[PDB]
């Protein structure tokens, strides 16, 4: 049973392919462009169920990660700025609810 | 990333995967030599990559 | 800052007289003060600080006793009640400090949870209930009549003259003429068949994030909160949760 | 070697962390007013011609 | 050296107490045996009572 | 309930209120009786404590800590890590070196916050002196090169 | 000098828009950077026009402890109390692109 | 009155170096040797001379005021003594003179 | 001598202030009284104000609410919710039953003010009103009786005996106050942070201006608080 | 003249009054307006009513409050919180505060009513109210400050820099009316079975007469809302 959607886990990250839809054919996803919930409505209601999208565990910068590279900046809902130190907003995310 | 979240979501705990992706990509820095070769780096030792 | 003032307005000329004169606690030194506070927000921390919220800059304003008064919806935040706890406050001095606690620290800023970007700024308990209240239907029985059920309204105007007048439950099913979006997107005034609290909770509600006609939880207040912060701005989310707590 | 890279080695000796408003770069900008900018270009203009 | 109220006590004095050596003087000395003669005599007085 | 019923008080408590702003009766019945309340240690006139400059440690330089040394709060590393999360450099340089242990940084904001200057250049802070000593004294030859 | 009797920046602390704040530069924390290296030169600006106004009613009295009431130093000082904060006309200079800035080691 | 404007601003570094210290550095920096394991007189309760807290060695204990108290207030900066050889000068070199 | 400590507020302030809506301060007020004042305004305000409203509508080729009339684009429903905004004043006085019979052709927009023409007693003070959208060769015919009312009274209290046959009920806003907010700041004198600042807001259709309904409001709590003087206890 | 279908009351009507409770009428009202005149003047009532009250006393040999008379089985502490509790009513016109000295012996309890012979410009209304219980042989020589305001003002408040030594900063409480309680019963005028008959209960504590603190609650409310006239608007 679906607990998370794909629209939900897709949400804010960047395209890394252009994704055209498999039936109308269309460029739905642009290649570094980053998934707002206009995406996400085309998305779901288009055919497709895997989407490749750029992540930290992937990104190939000489020091720490950068914006494309992460996506989107939660608490802001925008894409995220250069100096953000996403990393003690990470383990701060991680370590508030294990209380 | 997945069995990290799933102890998270298995009680109502919402947390993007950037997080735990962040935290994993910290945890894999480091490669571990078997050969020598001719480089100053020595043998079973731990050097970012 | 109040030493620098009374300098200034020649009450004194030197340091230690306008330490005494503060230490007198004269009129002067709140009139003075109150000034002072405008444009000069103080970090509240509350311990243990587990996320970045925990600190969060507010604008001060004089009040009297010795307690903090902080903002409810900050409560979720800090992971405060009103048991005992107590909080901190740290004073910025410099310039570029205070532009950081007024635009990165603000708590009016801090809506959304950056875990998840869902909305952290929800209302809670009494809120929740009195906008549950408001928003729950009532249906009339013949043992208890629902008085102005199934009354037809042109606009939302309408609606706040007869519950002001008395003449229509708050909870009765009504059919008001209001702006939704149609099946293309386009805002396209129509009857729509709702409550009276309903009404008067889209009242506040920006226009551009439709009419909402659900009765109102917490998962539903949440929701709407992070759809209207999707099509608004920040300011038009925090006037919109101030009036809701309200 | 310590370089003070970091925001632990800048937090302990005492300087602007490389994140957010310290970024190394924000050291070398030169602000005014527009006004009196274009007042004091316009004025080396006019002196040059 | 004196003891100072801090910027958080008000009040009202309710008692004050005085705890002190007796200074020790040769004129003290033959007034306290003269005292301490008179008090043994008393105390012996109670005894027998 | 008998208790109630023969003291002319509603049945569970459940009686009908009118607001004192406005005189209009609750829509709903509140419970209402007499409970026992009782006022505990904690006061407010022991809690509150305001610092703007006070005593200081002679060791490490910093704001001593409690309301009868007259100290101030204290910003921990979980506070750091907020600030930083913030991205926060200058409150965070401020909390670091002028408001806490550069001796001289602290006299010279208070100067120029009375007189209306500009904020004086943070310098190094006296704790992080006390950590050089120390690593010296172990026998650790620590350098500060430009 | 600013015409500070019709400035439209705002006295106490508002719900400022990001996105209309770090339009210009892409990011806020640059803006940050600029707007109050601004509300510096702004505050010695204002810092040395009050110091003008002031050294008007410089009534010479040598006494000391008693405190002196001049109105007229007291108007001054509470019409320049009552303006909106250096950093906050910095932030209404920024929004309104009257703030000139460059990076010397970009242009270099 | 205000506190005196030191000039002396700190040089600014951006490296800092460990290693380990050789006897000719420490003993380079060092303003004297202690020679005894005393810290404070027992019947005058002030520091004692060649010990722990020696004002010849680690600095004077009075702000501008020297051991023997011949020596006083600003006027005499860097004179040590004729008798008691202690230097005249703010208390707060006891904080950087090492032994 | 009643009133020696007492901190009285100086005067009513109008900040803004235009024919349909204004905003008044009331300052500096003791503790407990803005809440005090501005209630009974608001109450007083809110109570059925006399005003004259459209009870009765009676359209041509319309015998039923639910029914489509020829060449108009809205409902009788939308109609009768247009026709429930239309303002009204009195001219002449001592008018206070009134019908309308009016007849609109080659318009492309029905409105309040074409209603002018054929009212006698009384003045539409929004004559841009659109009662109804029509197409080009439509002719409209429609009697409407204009009342005098207090308050909002829906349709089933509003049927009248003198209507004309195959009448619609309408409900009526005959109350000319669109809505009354007050607000409680806090106010500071010397040392007291704890003073009182009403802030009242009143928006009105336009026949009655907000500070004549402030004042009005305020005549009608006077003359009742006058009542409790000692000459007129018995 | 939209205001004069108003149904205007007659007067107040004193049903029974005592000099310490009293029930009223107003009668005939409109609908909704009981409920506004009367929640007005129970506010006032309860808020803003003048009385006289003992703001400092001084007992010979008592420094301070923490103290004990000797002989006295009641610290001064209880003292104090007893003699908050003695009301007092005027009896001369023109008196505004007054120094009492008392000097009471061979009495085995000293009550208010003992104050009444030393006395002058004052009645105490509760002369049965216990201040102490003594010795037959323990002589009190005390003094207390009468004087008159509104509210409650706490020992802060009270004490005088000029002030003689063992003087004690009392709190006070001034407010007459203890308790104010108002229904709303349905009142038929003529064919009208809709008006309202608002019923009020009045207990003071003696010092004013209950119509007298109906007349002036309503005096304040009227000084309060003349305010709002169209001379008093800027
Ligand atoms: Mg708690
Ligand atoms: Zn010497």
């Amino acid at each position: 049973e679906v607990v998370e959607t794909l629209g939900e886990r897709i949400l804010g990250r960047v395209s890394l392919h252009d994704v055209y839809n498999p039936l109308t054919e269309e460029l739905i996803l642009k290649a570094g462009q980053e998934i707002s919930e206009a995406d996400v409505k085309k998305v779901e209601a288009a055919p497709i169920e895997k989407v490749e999208v750029r992540s930290p565990l992937t990104c190939e910068a000489a020091q720490g990660i950068c914006a494309k590279c992460y996506g989107r900046n939660l608490a802001t809902n925008k894409m995220v700025q250069r100096g953000e130190a996403v990393g003690v907003v990470a383990a701060q995310s991680i370590g508030e609810p294990g209380t | 990333v997945n069995e990290v979240q799933e102890v998270y979501r298995l009680q109502g705990v919402k947390i993007n995967d950037k997080h735990f992706e962040v935290v994993v990509r910290q945890m894999m820095r480091k490669v571990q030599i078997q050969d020598s070769g001719d480089t100053t780096f020595l043998e079973n030792q731990l050097v970012h990559k | 800052f109040i030493i620098r003032k009374l300098i200034e307005r020649g009450i004194v000329k030197t340091v230690k007289s306008a330490k005494k004169i503060i230490d007198k606690k004269e009129p002067v030194v709140w009139d003075i003060l109150e000034n002072v506070l405008k444009g000069h927000p103080v970090l509240l921390n509350r311990a243990p600080t587990l996320h970045r919220l925990g600190i969060q800059a507010f604008q001060p304003k004089l009040i009297e006793g010795k307690a903090i008064r902080l903002h409810p919806l900050a409560c979720t935040a800090f992971n405060a009640d009103f048991d005992g706890d107590q909080m901190a406050v740290h004073l910025p001095l410099g310039p570029e400090a205070i532009l950081e606690a007024q635009l990165l620290m603000l708590a009016s800023q801090n809506i959304l949870n950056p875990a998840n970007g869902s909305p952290i700024t929800v209302p809670s308990q009494d809120m929740v209930l009195g906008l549950y209240y408001m928003t729950k239907e009532k249906r009339s029985t013949p043992e208890e009549p629902v008085i102005g059920e199934g009354l037809t309204f042109y606009s939302s105007e309408e609606v706040e003259i007869a519950f002001n007048e008395r003449k229509v439950a708050l909870n009765a099913i009504i059919k008001v003429r209001t702006k939704d979006f149609n099946e293309a997107g386009e805002l396209v005034n129509k009857i729509i068949e709702t409550t009276v609290g309903r009404v008067l909770f889209n009242t506040v509600v920006p226009e551009q994030a439709g009419y909402i006609n659900t009765v109102l939880n917490k998962k539903s207040l949440r929701n709407i909160i992070g759809d209207i912060l999707a099509v608004t701005d920040v300011p038009t989310t925090a006037d919109f949760l101030d009036k809701i707590k309200t | 070697v310590d370089t003070l890279e970091g925001l632990k080695e800048n937090v302990i000796v005492g300087h602007k962390i490389p994140a957010g408003t310290g970024m190394r770069d924000y050291d070398s900008i030169i602000v005014g007013s527009k006004e009196e900018y274009d007042e004091i270009m316009a004025r080396k203009e006019e002196f040059k011609f | 050296a004196s003891l100072k109220a801090s910027p958080s006590l008000r009040g009202v004095v309710i008692d004050k107490k005085l705890f002190s050596r007796s200074i020790k003087d040769k004129r003290k000395r033959s007034e306290d045996k003269e005292a301490i003669s008179r008090l043994e005599m008393d105390y012996e007085v109670k005894f027998q009572q | 309930n008998e208790l109630t019923d023969k003291a002319g008080v509603p049945r569970f408590g459940h009686t009908y209120l009118y607001d004192g702003g406005t005189g209009q009766r609750f829509d709903q019945a509140a419970t209402v009786g007499v409970i026992y309340m009782l006022k505990l240690g904690h006061m407010v006139d022991d809690k509150m404590h305001a610092r703007s400059i006070g005593p200081y440690s002679l060791i490490t330089q910093q704001p001593l800590g409690g309301k009868a040394q007259f100290g101030g709060q204290r910003f921990g590393e979980m506070e750091v890590w907020a600030l930083e999360a913030y991205g926060a450099s200058a409150t965070l340089r401020e909390i670091l070196t002028v408001k806490s242990d550069d001796v001289i940084g602290r006299a010279k904001t208070y100067e120029s916050i009375v007189k209306g200057e500009t904020m004086p250049e943070p310098g190094l802070p006296e704790s992080f002196n006390v950590l050089m000593h120390e690593l010296k004294g172990l026998g650790l030859d620590i350098r500060l090169e430009e | 000098m600013q015409d500070l009797k019709n400035t439209k920046a705002p006295v106490s602390t508002a719900t400022l828009n990001r996105n209309e704040f770090d339009s210009k530069t892409g990011n806020i924390y640059e803006a940050i950077s600029i707007a109050s290296k601004r509300a510096v030169q702004i505050n010695s600006d204002i810092k040395k026009e009050l110091l003008e106004k002031l050294e008007e009613f410089a009534t010479y009295s040598d006494s000391l402890e008693e405190v002196f009431e001049n109105k007229e130093q007291i108007e001054v000082s509470k019409f320049y109390e009552k303006l909106p904060k250096p950093h906050a006309l910095a932030v209404q200079e920024w929004l309104e692109d009257k703030i000139y800035y460059r990076n010397t080691e970009k242009d270099a | 009155m205000a506190r005196i404007k030191d000039n002396n601003a700190p040089k600014r570094f951006n490296k800092i170096s460990i290693g380990l210290a050789s006897p000719e550095s420490i003993l380079a920096e060092s303003r004297g040797e202690v020679l005894k394991p005393e810290t404070i007189n027992y019947r005058t309760h002030k520091p004692e001379r060649d010990g722990l807290f020696c004002e010849r060695i680690f600095g004077p204990v009075k702000d501008y005021e020297c051991a023997c108290g011949k020596y006083k207030r600003i006027r005499y900066r860097g004179i040590v003594c004729d008798r008691c050889g202690v230097e005249v000068t703010e208390k707060k070199v006891r904080r950087d003179r090492v032994g | 001598m009643a009133l020696l400590n007492f901190q009285k507020p100086d005067k009513v302030i109008m900040i803004d202030s235009t024919d349909f809506e204004g905003k008044f301060e009331f300052r500096p007020l003791e503790p407990g009284y803005g809440l005090t004042v501005g209630n009974a305004l608001r109450r007083v305000l809110l109570s059925s104000l006399e005003g004259f409203a459209i009870t009765s509508v009676r359209i041509d080729g319309v015998e039923h609410e639910f029914s489509v009339v020829p060449g108009v684009v809205e409902d009788v429903t939308e109609i009768i919710l247009n026709l429930k905004q239309v303002r009204f004043k009195r001219q002449i006085d001592d008018v206070e039953s009134e019908t309308v019979s009016i007849s609109v052709s080659g318009k492309e927009q029905l409105t309040a003010g074409d209603f002018q023409k054929f009212i006698s007693g009384y003045q539409v003070l929004n004559p841009d009103l659109v009662i109804c959208n029509m197409g080009p060769k439509v002719s409209i015919n429609m009697e409407i009786v204009i009342e005098k009312g207090r308050g909002y009274v829906p349709a089933e209290e509003n049927k009248k005996s003198n209507a004309p046959l195959g009448s619609i009920a309408v409900d009526s806003v005959y109350t000319p106050v669109k809505n009354v907010k007050y607000s409680i700041e806090n106010y500071r004198v010397e040392q007291k942070t704890d003073y009182e600042k009403l802030v009242f807001e009143i928006i009105t259709d336009g026949s009655i201006h907000p500070k004549d309904a402030l004042t009005e409001a305020a005549k009608v709590l006077i003359h009742h608080f006058m009542l409790f003087s000692d000459e007129r206890i018995t």
